[PDB]
RNA sequence: GGUCGGGUCGAGUCUGGGCUCCGUGAGGGGGGAGAAGUCGUAACAAGGUAGCCGUAGGGGAACCUACGGCUCGAUCACCUCC
RNA sequence: AUUCCGGUUGAUCCUGCCGGAGGCCACUGCUAUGGGGGUCCGACUAAGCCAUGCGAGUCAUGGGGCGCCUUGCGCGCACCGGCGGACGGCUCAGUAACACGUCGGUAACCUACCCUCGGGAGGGGGAUAACCCCGGGAAACUGGGGCUAAUCCCCCAUAGGCCUGAGGUACUGGAAGGUCCUCAGGCCGAAAGGGGCUCUGCCCGCCCGAGGAUGGGCCGGCGGCCGAUUAGGUAGUUGGUGGGGUAACGGCCCACCAAGCCGAAGAUCGGUACGGGCCAUGAGAGUGGGAGCCCGGAGAUGGACACUGAGACACGGGUCCAGGCCCUACGGGGCGCAGCAGGCGCGAAACCUCCGCAAUGCGGGCAACCGCGACGGGGGGACCCCCAGUGCCGUGGCAACGCCACGGCUUUUCCGGAGUGUAAAAAGCUCCGGGAAUAAGGGCUGGGCAAGGCCGGUGGCAGCCGCCGCGGUAAUACCGGCGGCCCGAGUGGUGGCCGCUAUUAUUGGGCCUAAAGCGUCCGUAGCCGGGCCCGUAAGUCCCUGGCGAAAUCCCACGGCUCAACCGUGGGGCUUGCU
């Protein structure tokens, strides 16, 4: 009767709702996602945050206070909330905020990639460093403290400013919503 | 798994008019005869007698009969270790 | 089925060992010895995992057979030897001594100490037989046994503690179980907690007696008398935590 | 191809309701696969040509009388080697077993020599296409996952110093000079020449030269060469050919005393020495000239009895419809020839050979019989004495068999005769069919099995209509059913032509089966060959066996002969009674 | 009787079906019938669970008899009044509650001669 | 250790009595679909004898008759409550 | 996401069932690039049968020998002797039971190895392997004679052990049939002062006793399926007296006394089933499952019985019956894979007859070390899970969501190579070189249900159809082309469980006409019960002590690139019991 590793993403209750399909199609094009699986993964992350917040609203002390503090400091660390935040703000959060904390998206920002799809390729081909560490997982959620340490790899041609694609990417220095 | 005894045809209920093809099949684990429907268009021609055939459920509501086929509970799936869908669509010719 | 157990699976191991339960399949099954399985850990785990003087059991066994680790002043060459609560593990080549004591989490740890205290071992008396020769055998919680005489048989009582000079086994400083006695808990919920005794309740039949204990910060908590280990009259005098 | 078989001891057609026939799909669909019969006691019979397996009858029979067996097939496997696009194929190889001695029993034409060459590195498998010219690499890559992978890895990395005694002793004879002593001291690397001599009884021939050697003397030499060579793997392809009973016993003893921590593989047709000499024996089954599959290990006595009964009870294969049987049953005179080839005096003590009766020739390995046949064919002329009537149409077949002709079998038999292949002939329908050469007509000869070749030379020799046939070592390289078939062929042709035949061999089964008289050679091997008048069968056998002090016991219900251990109760009894070979 | 395990019946009366075979440790042994012998006191030695030892008396002679702390070895004559069984007084078999006619008179046994291998008895005052 | 016995736990082996279980299987029964068929027209409108329940008897078949009940009965003629 | 949608009519509202839509498990079609992690892989049918090999050995510091080193030192070899082989490993047949879980008990018991303490090691004697001579027997196996040792065996005594009786009351305990002291009578009755060194000391050892520990045995309270178309069951059965037996209490067994015990709150009987921790599902309540990891139990073809040992009624030991198979010289002998691999067979349904003791551990050993199909390492496999790939950038064009061309880039993956990695290897990791090459399907396309007023073929045929329903010459519903939608290295089919289902309803359903109020009454158990006062404090609530293993679950923090995974800690879980 043992453990049996379970999925960390939830699929929708109905597969063919026009509203959900349209919404997800838009998100997937905006954020350049390969998989509904990937999207639903981040949705499930959010859902678990929300459920914890709910429980801790409807909870009592000495524990469920610890977990309140832990939830809030985790979300601060991830960059989803400010330090002065609350469970009300958890419930205000969105999957878009999560996807904005992906690495692919921050690299489309930080003017490093010119396109989320090219950001994906840079990550996967090994041209992005986070705190000196090569990361190749574009779904990696960046911490708000690691965000300012994102850079091309030292062993990357894109780190040579003479590189053609680097020159194009910096011909278009842009950021903001991603 | 079963041995095809004979190839037959069954009349659709009342409003529909068609002769649904099927086979009487002797199952090996118990020696019991059940009738199975052969989906596809030339499936009954791709199937021959004394052939080993694999027997699924036909679907149907209570593990039972399906559609205008009154009293058939089973589907043919493989014929002499080859899928009937591929035989019907031409690919993967039959061994025997 | 047909007989005794010679093995132990690392998941089925004691909860008080600091063992890394999922890394391998097997664990050292302790030998019978001084203490119990619930209040002990094997010397291999002490030499290899706790102190880190070996990454491997072959190295550890070489060490132990060379004779570099004492347990209460005695060389112990077996890797399955039980090392228990309030035990002194000495390494002279390194000049280190450790007291095996429990944690607040309930697990066994090594508290570093020096030579002076390292020549001391407190022993809860835990029983008292009358043996042939009309002599008194004190039956102590490390499974040890000390013989005394019918003169001080009354100075010696069951729940008391005896400080013992261990490479020689000479009693010094009997510490009685009384009110005001400084105590160190060894098991339960209030594990690595200490204070002065306040009260004792008796509970008619085989229900164990219970002691009420006052900590340093004035708090006041109960536990079992058998789990209440006396370390001092008014001060622990054995450098506990 | 799985079918059904009935036990007929558990079958009770009365107390059954005949559930088998009733719950058969084929009988129900109209065909016939099971049906009653008066060929048996009103009991059912199963026609394999129609049964599809499926076991309904098995699990409907109340008295669990029906079982499913397996028939072999040229369909399913991972073919290891194909010689030719339509010639022959092989499924599986046996693994050579670090320290044990492995036997490989099989039949004629099924893949023994082929297995051995694959394991010896002589040839590469070429799993499918005889073409594709790819060896060593892709073979290893394809055998990945197995333990034979390790074997071949070492073999092709030449991390083992394999030897190989080959099936064609004359093709080996051609490639060495000197005499035995310097041959052996030159080839040795282990220092056991004395031991080898004492075992294989090579004292007399210790100074004779290789070219003038008898068949078995030469065999002993090659076997000794192989033994003395140091290696990790030791392959012996039919090391019992041209030998006599005692010498092949000694040979087995030598092998299993001097090779005791080496991989050893042994192909041999002699069940006696395989019972001895083998720890395990793989069986090779199939259809001669078509396909061969290897079996499981099958310890020696079990493997033998299984090979004899057909059935192998680990693959659940019926490899033969029926069992081996072990059946039971003047025109020229001369003077007492004396002959002398440098040394080895020979005296023969004349006979009569009435009509077409067969004359066997028995004796040790090293006295006459080949000199004698050579004299009769006239290759050598006697120091004294001669045959009468001389100048008679003659044929011959020596023990110098090896592949030389470059044409095919149809040509061979053509230039031999017309009766060899004219289906007109009783000769054809008796010999060439029962020998199964119609399946080898379009096969070149230099690529044949030892037994197919032997059968061919015998066929030619008996197709040449004559009055004096002479066949030396005809049973060599042959299995047991073929031994008996060949014997029947000889007897048939000889009694049809009313001629003489002089069979030399070391197979008392053959001599007992056909020989209506025999001739025994006595004397010191290689020094003196003293034959005698033709003697009746049992007497000459008993004398030939009283010499060498060997004894045989035949099972009654089959007839399988087996040698009795020296000193055994039955040896002593059979000796003090004089009933050698009962 | 051999097997001294559980009974095959519940107090309700229902049947028990043994879920296990019988273990060596839940067996018994054939009983000692400590009879009176003519002479040559007879005993055997039983190796028991743990390698422990029992002395099983089969023919007793002497019967150490006791009165108020004083004992003596007094040569059993015979058996009378076994409350355990009347066949025992017939067969002259000794047990713990038995009465024995002896030198120095009647004595009630206090030992278990099948276990301890000795007969110890107590004088009855009359 | 054998050979005689005398006790015991004792599987099994023959058998007779029951009790079910299973594999079959003559010959009777009804049931469900279907096919168009055959005899009639029972029921739904007062369905052309109002229908239905219970019991009983009878009848090719739906069904009929009797006694007691019900309206889940239509219509027109009364008194009454609305 | 605490959800709905389609279907009874000419239309409507209901009831109600079917179906869709979700997740998981197993088989399965088509398809398939990579890596990592993990408690996955002959469990479902056959606890059916098994070819081969391996899975338990170690000690030369117990003993005498045989051999090799020219000998010394030393090396090897078996044999006797010890220790172990009763663990581990596999399977789930049987079992509805103190088997399991949990709380407790054993003052009613055993325990080799281990620890502590306290003591002791005295005096004799003997045999027999190995070896030597001869063998027998087909084998399996086995005989006779000679010779020899021991940490082998026997004896004697001293200690000690057990019983009983008397009395003293020193010990512990909640409580003495216990321990201890003195005296009596008895029965049983040890030991290796052995071996090695740096030898006059040290090390490893032998026996007894007291305790402990370890591991078990036994007892009890509570707790957890179905059936009344199973209602009475039990005869040593319930109890007692006395015994025997057992390690130990016990009707466990016996003799003798009595008539109890269980049961409608369901006994007995039958059916099914290893139990649990856990798992799946679901908003939860709940429903369901209980192969894989841990704990316990049981079993080793079926059945029964014993030896030896601390421990077995003994998976790799013994004996018999039944049943089957193998070898045989027909006299006899041997085997039962539910160990790892591998096969037969069964089936819809599951891998290599690999490598290594390097880790973890076990056993042996003074130790070094040796062995271990445990374990580890690999490989095979659409087992689960995590991370990714099948290109990206510009310009220009298009039937512009995307494609095509022209130029540029990158190289995760592919190819090759070097280092590290590894027990060795492989993978992985770092680096070099080459090059957009080397890499996308499956289903659906009338509505449920996202997606075609397109085309060609067939023409109530063929066919589809989960349900509704389409199809009889203009078919968006079959087949095909083009297109499009969903998911995507996966996607579909079949079966099963949960959900849907407030179609089992405690939460939370209904019973005039839809399924459903006994024909009516009376009453036993059961359940529900007016108001005040007093008490108790059983339920109930609070607080506190001891337990309810670990893993699993939640959370944070750390380490493998992140993750999965692992660790640290906090919490929860176990129905709870006390
Ligand atoms: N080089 C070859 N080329 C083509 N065919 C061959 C070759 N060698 C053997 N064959 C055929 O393959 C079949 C079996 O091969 P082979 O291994 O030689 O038989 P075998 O087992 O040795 N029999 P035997 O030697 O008679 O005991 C024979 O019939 C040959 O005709
Ligand atoms: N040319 C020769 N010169 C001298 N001696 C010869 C010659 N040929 C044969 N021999 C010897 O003659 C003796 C017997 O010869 P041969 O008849 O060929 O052997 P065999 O008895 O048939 N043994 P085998 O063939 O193995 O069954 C052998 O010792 C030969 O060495
Ligand atoms: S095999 Fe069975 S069914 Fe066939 S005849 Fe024999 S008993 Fe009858
Ligand atoms: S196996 Fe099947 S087909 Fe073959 S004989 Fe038996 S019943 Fe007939
Ligand atoms: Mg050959
Ligand atoms: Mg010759
Ligand atoms: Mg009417
Ligand atoms: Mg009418
Ligand atoms: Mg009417
Ligand atoms: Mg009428
Ligand atoms: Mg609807
Ligand atoms: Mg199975
Ligand atoms: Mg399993
Ligand atoms: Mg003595
Ligand atoms: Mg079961
Ligand atoms: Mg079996
Ligand atoms: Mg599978
Ligand atoms: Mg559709
Ligand atoms: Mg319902
Ligand atoms: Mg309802
Ligand atoms: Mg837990």
């Amino acid at each position: 009767d043992p453990k049996r590793q379970r999925k960390k993403y939830e699929t929708p209750s109905h597969p063919w709702i026009k509203e959900r399909l349209d919404r997800e199609r838009v998100i997937m094009r905006k954020y350049a996602l390969k998989n509904k699986k990937e999207l639903w993964r981040h949705e499930t992350q959010l859902k678990e945050f929300r459920r914890r917040a709910r429980r801790l609203l409807a909870a009592r002390g000495k524990q469920a206070e610890v977990e309140r503090v832990q939830l809030l400091q985790r979300l601060n660390r991830l960059g989803l909330l400010p330090a002065d935040a609350v469970l009300d703000d958890v419930l205000s959060l969105t999957v878009e905020d999560v996807l904005d904390r992906r690495l692919q998206t921050i690299v489309y920002k930080k003017g490093l990639a010119r396109t989320p799809r090219q950001a994906r390729q840079l990550i996967v081909h090994g041209h992005i460093e986070v705190n000196g560490q090569i990361i190749r997982s574009p779904g990696y959620l960046v911490l708000k403290a690691e965000e300012d340490t994102i850079t091309y790899s030292k062993t990357s041609p894109f780190a040579r400013e003479s590189h053609p694609e680097r020159m194009v990417i910096e011909q278009a220095k842009q950021g903001g919503e991603a | 798994k079963g041995i095809v005894l004979e190839k037959i045809a069954v009349e659709a209920k009342q409003p529909n008019s068609a002769m649904r093809k099927a086979v009487r099949v002797q199952l090996i684990k118990n020696g019991k005869v059940v009738t199975a429907f052969t989906p596809g268009d030339g499936a009954i021609n791709h199937i021959d007698e004394h052939d080993e055939v694999i027997i699924e459920g036909i679907g149907g509501p209570k593990g039972g009969s399906m559609g205008d086929i009154p009293g058939i509970r089973y589907k043919v799936v493989k014929v002499n270790r080859v899928s009937l869908k591929e035989l019907v669509k031409g690919r993967k010719e039959k061994p025997r | 089925r047909k007989g005794a157990k010679r093995h132990l699976k690392r998941l089925a191991a004691p909860d008080q060992w600091y063992i890394s339960r999922k890394r391998y399949k097997w664990a050292v099954r302790p030998r019978p010895g001084p203490h119990s399985m619930k209040t002990s850990i094997p010397l291999l785990y002490i030499v290899r995992d706790y102190l880190g003087y070996a990454k491997t059991a072959r190295e550890a066994r070489k060490i132990l057979n060379e004779g570099r680790i004492l347990v209460d002043g005695r060389v112990r060459r077996d890797y399955k030897f039980p090392v228990g609560i309030m035990d002194v593990v000495s390494i002279p080549e390194t000049g280190e001594h450790y007291r095996v004591l429990p944690n607040r989490i309930g697990k066994l740890v090594l508290h570093p100490i020096s030579e002076k205290e390292a020549n001391i071992k407190p022993l809860r008396i835990s029983n008292k037989r009358m043996v042939k020769g009309a002599k008194v055998q004190l039956n102590l919680h490390d499974g040890s046994n000390h013989l005394v005489t019918v003169d001080d048989k009354d100075n010696y009582r069951t729940a008391y503690t005896v400080l013992m000079k261990v490479p020689d086994r000479e009693v010094i400083e009997i510490l009685p179980f009384d009110v005001g006695a400084y105590v160190f808990v060894t098991r339960g919920k209030n594990v690595a907690r200490k204070g002065k005794i306040v009260e004792v309740r008796r509970f008619p039949m085989g229900w164990p007696d219970v002691v009420t204990i006052e900590d340093e910060n004035g708090e006041l908590f109960d536990t079992l008398k058998e789990y209440a280990f006396v370390v001092g009259k008014e001060k622990p005098e054995i450098s506990l935590p | 191809m799985r079918v059904a078989v009935i036990n007929y001891d558990f079958c009770k057609p009365d107390k059954c309701n005949l559930e088998c026939i009733n719950f058969c799909p084929v009988d129900r669909s109209g065909g016939k696969a099971i049906e009653l019969s008066e060929i048996v006691k009103g009991k059912p019979v199963i026609y394999e040509e129609t049964c599809i397996g499926c076991g309904i009858c098995v699990k409907k029979c109340p008295y669990e009388a029906i079982s499913i067996v397996n028939l072999p097939d040229e369909l399913e496997g991972e073919v290891i080697h194909r010689y030719k696009v339509n010639g022959f194929k092989l499924f599986g190889l046996p693994t050579p077993k670090n320290n044990t001695i492995l036997g490989v029993l099989g039949k004629n034409g099924v893949g023994k020599t082929t297995v051995l060459k694959i394991l010896a590195g002589e040839i590469i498998p070429n799993f499918g296409d005889p073409n594709s010219k790819v060896g060593k690499d892709e073979v290893l890559k394809r055998f990945r996952g197995k333990e034979i992978y390790n074997y071949f890895k070492e073999l092709y990395s030449n991390e083992l110093k394999i030897v190989h005694k080959i099936q064609y002793v004359e093709y080996a004879s051609k490639f060495l000079k000197g005499t035995v002593n310097e041959i052996l001291t030159k080839i040795d690397e282990r220092g056991k020449k004395d031991e080898v001599k004492e075992l294989l009884n090579m004292t007399n021939l210790w100074n004779k030269d290789a070219n003038i050697l008898s068949g078995g003397g030469l065999q002993r030499l090659l076997v000794a060469a192989s033994l003395l060579r140091e290696a990790d793997v030791y392959i012996f392809d039919a090391p019992s050919s041209y030998l006599d009973v005692r010498e092949r016993m000694n040979m087995a003893k030598a092998i299993r005393e001097l090779l005791k921590n080496k991989y050893v593989i042994v192909v041999d047709h002699d069940l006696i020495v395989l019972d001895y000499l083998t720890d395990l024996i793989h069986i090779i089954y199939g259809e001669s000239s078509v396909y061969g599959r290897v079996s499981k290990s099958y310890a020696a006595r079990v493997g033998i009895n299984n090979f004899l009964k057909g059935y192998l009870p680990a693959e659940n294969m019926k490899i033969r419809p029926d069992e081996i049987k072990f059946m039971l049953k003047t025109k020229m005179k001369w003077t007492k020839i004396i002959k002398k080839l440098g040394d080895f005096q020979l005296v023969v003590d004349n006979g009569e050979a009435k009509e077409g009766e067969i004359i066997g020739i028995l004796g040790p390995n090293g006295i006459g019989k080949t000199t004698f046949a050579r004299i009769l064919v006239g290759e050598i002329t006697a120091d004294e004495g001669s045959v009468t009537p001389e100048k008679q149409i003659l044929s011959y077949k020596p023990q110098r068999i090896f592949p030389n002709y470059d044409g095919t079998v149809q040509q061979y038999l053509e230039n031999a005769s017309k009766d060899a292949l004219s289906t007109s002939s009783w000769f054809f329908e008796e010999v060439t069919k029962r020998l199964n050469l119609h399946r080898l007509l379009e096969s070149n000869v230099n690529d044949l099995s030892g037994g197919e070749l032997q059968k061919l030379y015998i066929a030619a020799t008996l197709a040449k209509e004559a009055d004096l046939y002479v066949l030396d070592a005809p049973s060599s390289y042959l299995d047991v059913e073929e031994r008996y078939i060949v014997a029947k062929a000889i007897k048939r042709v000889t009694r049809e032509r009313k001629a003489v035949t002089f069979i030399i061999d070391h197979d008392l089964s053959i001599h007992d089966y056909i020989a209506d008289r025999i001739i025994v050679f006595k004397g010191e091997p290689e020094k003196a060959g003293l034959a005698t008048s033709p003697v009746t069968l049992k007497t000459g056998m008993n004398e030939f066996l009283r010499e060498l002090e060997v004894t045989f016991r035949r099972d009654a219900e089959t007839g399988r002969p087996r040698v009795n251990k020296i000193g055994s109760y039955l040896d002593r009894v059979q000796k003090e009674r004089g009933d050698y070979y009962s | 009787a051999i097997w001294q395990g559980r009974s095959l019946k519940k107090p309700s009366g229902g049947r028990i079906i043994l879920a296990r075979k019988k273990r060596k440790r839940e067996l018994g042994r054939e009983p000692a019938f400590t009879r009176v012998g003519e002479e040559k006191e007879k005993k055997k030695i039983i190796r028991t669970y743990g390698g422990n030892r029992k002395v099983r008396l089969i023919e007793a002679i002497y019967a150490n008899v006791f009165e108020n702390g004083k004992g003596r070895k007094v040569k059993v004559l015979g058996v009378v009044e076994n409350p355990a069984n009347r066949q025992y007084v017939r067969r002259d078999i000794i047990t713990k509650g038995a009465i024995i006619e002896t030198e120095a008179g009647r004595a009630i046994v206090t030992s278990r001669p099948g276990q301890d291998g000795v007969v110890n008895a107590v004088l009855i005052k009359e």
